[PDB]
């Protein structure tokens, strides 16, 4: 499908409310296997499963590693721009 | 076998 930019909110006592998978080691792009009810990307609305998340705050995420993508992702407060594709 | 994590 088609690429999206995509802002989510959140509070720093929270986290994003995403599941992901994949990593460069594993030849699969960083992809959100699940979206936790009512957490700040479920109320964000524009996020899904199957998503792979290509960018965050402008950081390409396309070859990273699992964990780089944790660490990178985790980083990220407040108003958060994600770039994101569901093939 | 692909690892998943909470975020
Ligand atoms: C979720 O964050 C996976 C790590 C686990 C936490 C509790 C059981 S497994």
């Amino acid at each position: 499908g088609p690429i999206r930019k995509v802002l989510l909110l959140k509070e720093d006592h929270e986290g994003l409310g995403i599941s992901i998978t994949g990593g460069k080691e594993h030849g699969v792009p960083i992809l959100i296997s699940e979206i936790h009810p009512g957490q700040p990307a479920d109320r964000c609305g524009g996020l899904h499963v199957g998503d792979a998340i290509l960018a965050v705050n402008g950081v390409n995420l396309r070859d990273t590693k699992h964990k780089e993508a944790v660490t990178i992702l985790s980083q990220q407060r407040g108003e958060i721009e994600f770039e994101v594709v569901y093939v | 076998r692909l690892p998943t994590s909470k975020i």
